[PDB]
RNA sequence: UACCUAAUCAGAAAGCCACGGCUAACUACGUGCCAGCAGCCGCGGUAAUACGUAGGUGGCAAGCGUUAUCCGGAAUUAUUGGGCGUAAAGCGCGCGUAGGCGGUUUUUUAAGUCUGAUGUGAAAGCCCACGGCUCAACCGUGGAGGGUCAUUGGAAACUGGAA
RNA sequence: CAUUAGCUAGUUGGUAAGGUAACGGCUUACCAAGGCAACGAUGCAUAGCCGACCUGAGAGGGUGAUCGGCCACACUGGAAC
């Protein structure tokens, strides 16, 4: 635009909508209010453990878990790895990162953490997927 | 020392011993650099209210008079 | 010593001889590993920039974030960024000791500086990364002046670069001059590491 | 009241001090009025001290009161002597 | 309506130079007169002719081209525009094409070039870029 | 001797009654690292022959690039279609700060120190055309002084 | 307690991630659109350098990766530095108010503009130099820099005011 | 933030009196109808501010841990000695 049009109407940049919104909100049990926190991870309770069919191009039974976080927020989280020991009423640690196939899963359950075991036979890539150094 | 002086235009003389002086100045835009005209209204004291709406007058600051006035009328130069 | 590894496999993956002056790239001048003997593919721009950086880094035994930190100091100085970078590497105490001729290689000279056998300006300097300035004195510790390893290499060193005055008697050095690009290793393209860090 | 005192400017076990004219109520490393000089007690042998003369005698005439060791520092430059001469 | 007579002058030169016209005429002005004589002394145009008519006399400009019809003037750019004016200090005077081109600066010492303006250590309005 | 660099190799297709007659096109820039650079393209039925046609195409048209100590005489922005390449001369030790196809063009010429940015389309062919366009609009002090009837010192 | 001096031992002191392209690093085996991987392009359907493992390789290293958030790359709010025929974008068209901009010359003024001088923009910070810790981090000194700043001279082409 | 447009009535000015370290609607009486607002009054939401820090070639963008300057607060809310 012209300089005068810019002076009257300064340029407005676009706002950035962030992924993993449920990690950006805290809770205050005393005031019954939601806060803004920007947490790396959040801890929740598994209210449902099951398996989800993936998007159309792919075909594989993917394990997931419905997790109610520390907030009053109920999200769906992926379970990386082969074997998992999670049933209902399991405390998990949930990080960011979505699954492309699974529609409605925007988070990942951290393996090898509070009440979540690692992958039994993992030998290369043990930082991810939990599990300690064999021998 | 020295108290600041402004020159403006009388835009209100509906109150006794008080006039409103419009001191228009210039402020450049920080980003685009264009100078934009902006105006500021000053409420000034004049015991003998000889200023009439439309006069360019001389204004000098002083101690607080009333809730808003901080200026006195120094010189009237226009007639309108 | 940080690397503490195979100095042949590195010089085989890289294109230069690092330490040894040829003894490493004689029978197998190709890359190490299972796919080493077979033919080599072409290298992209990034592969060539990274290769040359690894050439100079493994030559001096420094690690990253210290190679990078030294590179950052070089840009501050006047002149060509690449030249002052290699000048600063040649001014390291562990490198000056080897180039003086006190040791027979780079790693051993580091252990001579590290274990405190040097006594720069008559004072114990056991930091391999000490930056030697022109007009100093790189001596040898009195109790270490009867070291067989030191005297085994003091005579076979022969050539000493012009920016280093070496005394065979009293086991002392001088660092008379700032090294020029000529005296520096000629197998390293300085302009290719400058471009790597600008990526 | 107004005090001529030392402000710590050193790291762990390596203290450096500035000779500063400051109010007594102000924090040690906080608000000040004027910097007068420096005091390094950990230098080679003798503690190297640097003091200005015009401002130091200006504040002393204005009623600033040196602390116990600023008195020593002002004495090693004869500042307290010349302050005494002008009775 | 006409708002920038100077920008019209530079565009007249730009348009005539593009089609390699040997000469052009434009209504004259004191500041437009000086810009023409700055370009003459800097070797961008051949000659400046000012003809006295009754009203706003005529400025005739004879453009210069080189051996292989090489347009001596490569481009013209109005810098200070009525919608946004540009003023520069002597310390931040711009160097058009690393000195291979002149910037017309109107200072208190008259309409001059950017090279010797730094010599007088004065600033003014950056009129146009000529390279 | 003219060093050659293959910029890009692209598999193109023409749909026929049978379907998808595949060809290969090659973009190659040639230069001498002394101030003569050129580009060309060629399409063959196989990759190794598309390069040779491109190399021959490039060697025909060479652009003389003026340069002062491995840097351009001044600042210029080359344009061709949607491609635009800004080119700033730099200090002796700077290096070639350039992107993709722009990097090959300047390296194959006698340019060793430049600051550049691709302010347009990233399509390789128009990037090269834009890069070449700036290099021919470049002017050295000698020519400019000659054109204006002045000495080089009179310019400065 | 730093620190120094004697003996003694290579002994007590490396792991993490990657290797399809972006992007440095490839083979074999197991499975067989399953198990699983994935930032995107996407891989996996009995001969996967893309999944798991084994060798090798490469990148770093007392750290290595993942997640969370900001700037960059993004010229993707374009003042520097974008556009509106067909990709998003010219209001259906007038009359018009504030505002923005405004033909040539002369005289004057000096608000902008330019050029000085003072006062201040604390200290600590950034950059440069120098010195001290065995080097470095760090520390200390000296400059520099930082304002739509205030007061006060000077210039008068341009913009502004007056005739 | 305009999908917040009209806000105030000690409000705004004056005249007296009081009291305040001090000017002043600071307060009280009596006069007049005034005062602010698309140059964003008001309202809503959010927030301690700055030197400074991160990022960027720069222009800019984000941030306000530790250190220093200022402000405000001391279980919540009033008051004075």
């Amino acid at each position: 635009p012209t300089i005068n049009q810019l002076v009257r109407k300064p340029r407005q940049s676009k706002i950035k909508k962030s992924d993993s919104p449920a990690l950006n909100k805290g809770f205050n049990s005393k005031k019954k209010k939601f806060t803004d926190l920007n947490s790396p991870q959040k801890r929740g309770v598994c209210t449902r453990v099951g398996t989800m069919t993936p998007k159309k191009p792919n075909s594989a039974l993917r394990k997931y878990a419905r997790v109610r976080l520390s907030n009053n927020i109920e999200i769906n989280a992926y379970i990386p790895g082969i074997g998992h020991n999670l049933q209902e009423h399991s405390v998990v640690l949930v990080r960011g990162g979505r699954v492309k196939d699974l529609p409605g899963v925007r988070y990942h359950i951290v393996r090898g953490a509070l009440d979540t075991s690692g992958v039994d036979g993992r030998r290369q890539g043990r930082s991810l997927y939990g599990t300690k150094k064999p021998k | 020392n020295d108290r600041k002086v402004y020159v403006g235009k009388v835009v209100s003389d509906k109150m006794d011993k008080t006039i409103t002086v419009l001191v228009e100045t210039y402020k450049t835009h920080k980003l685009y650099g264009k100078r934009v005209k902006y105006s500021k209204k000053y409420k000034t004291h004049d015991e003998n209210n000889s200023a009439k709406l439309g006069d360019i007058v001389k204004i000098q600051e002083t101690r607080p008079l009333s809730a808003t006035k901080r200026f006195r009328l120094v010189e009237i130069v226009e007639e309108s | 010593a940080r690397f503490r590894g195979s100095n042949w496999k590195k010089s085989r993956r890289l294109g230069i001889s690092l330490s040894g002056t040829g003894k490493e790239l004689e029978k197998r001048p190709y890359a190490p590993g299972q796919h080493g003997p077979n033919q080599r593919k072409k290298l992209s721009e990034y592969g060539l920039q990274l290769r040359e950086k690894q050439k100079l880094r493994y030559l001096y035994g420094m690690t990253e974030r210290q190679f990078r930190n030294t590179f950052d100091i070089a840009g501050k100085k006047f002149g060509v960024h690449g030249e002052n970078f290699m000048i600063l590497l040649a001014s390291r105490l562990d490198a000056v000791v080897y180039s003086l001729g006190l040791a027979r290689t780079r790693r051993q000279a580091r252990q001579l500086v590290n274990h405190g056998h040097i006594l720069v300006d008559g004072k114990r300097v056991d930091i391999p990364s000490y930056s030697v300035k022109p007009g100093q004195t790189i001596s040898v510790r009195e109790k270490s002046q009867k070291l067989n390893i030191i005297v085994e290499s003091v005579e076979i060193n022969n050539f000493v670069p012009e920016y280093l005055n070496f005394d065979a008697d009293s086991l002392t050095g001088t660092f008379v001059r700032l090294p020029e690009r000529s005296e520096l290793p000629a197998e390293i393209n300085e302009q290719l590491i400058v471009e790597y860090y600008s990526r | 009241a107004v005090k001529i005192r030392l402000t710590r400017l050193g790291s762990k076990r390596n203290p450096f001090y500035r000779i500063v004219v400051a109010d007594a109520r102000s924090p040690r490393d906080g608000r000040i009025i004027e910097q007068i000089g420096t005091y390094n007690p950990t230098s080679a042998n003798a503690p190297e001290i640097k003091v200005d003369e015009a401002l130091a005698l200006k504040w002393l005439n204005d009623g600033a009161k040196p602390t116990d060791t600023v008195h020593n520092i002002l004495s090693k430059e004869g500042i307290m002597k010349k302050f005494d001469e002008q009775k | 309506t006409m708002t920038d007579p100077i920008a019209d002058m530079l565009t007249r030169v730009r348009n005539a130079n593009m089609v390699r016209h040997e000469k052009l005429e434009l209504p004259a002005s004191n500041i437009k007169k000086e810009i023409a004589e700055i370009l003459k002394s800097e070797g961008f145009i051949k000659n400046v002719e000012y003809v006295e008519d009754d009203k706003q006399g005529v400025l005739r400009l004879f453009l210069k081209y080189g051996q292989n019809d090489e347009r001596v003037i490569t481009g013209l750019k109005r810098i200070s525009k009525p919608g946004l004016r540009v003023y520069a200090k002597a310390s931040e005077m711009p160097k058009v094409l690393n000195g291979l081109g002149i910037a017309l600066v109107s200072t208190s010492e008259g309409v001059i070039t950017d090279k010797e303006a730094r010599k007088r250590n004065v600033g003014g309005e950056i009129i146009a870029y000529v390279w | 001797e003219f060093e050659e660099r293959v910029v890009t190799i692209n598999r193109v297709a023409k749909v026929v009654k049978g379907g998808r007659r595949f060809r290969f096109t090659a973009l190659v820039v040639v230069g001498d690292k002394n101030g003569r650079v050129g580009f060309g393209t060629g399409k063959a039925q196989e990759v190794p022959e598309a390069i040779k046609k491109a190399v021959e195409a490039a060697k025909k048209d060479l652009v003389v690039v003026p340069r002062v100590e491995g840097t351009t005489p001044h600042t210029i922005t080359g344009r061709y279609g949607s491609g635009s390449v800004f080119m700033k001369p730099a200090a002796p030790g700077t290096g070639v700060i350039a992107g993709g196809p722009v990097r090959a063009v300047l390296e194959l010429a006698g340019i060793t120190d430049i600051l550049s940015k691709s302010l347009g389309s990233n399509t390789p062919i128009n990037m090269v055309r834009a890069t070449i366009d700036g290099l021919q609009n470049l002017k050295n002090a000698e020519d400019v002084a000659k054109l204006r009837g002045k000495t080089v010192e009179e310019l400065y």
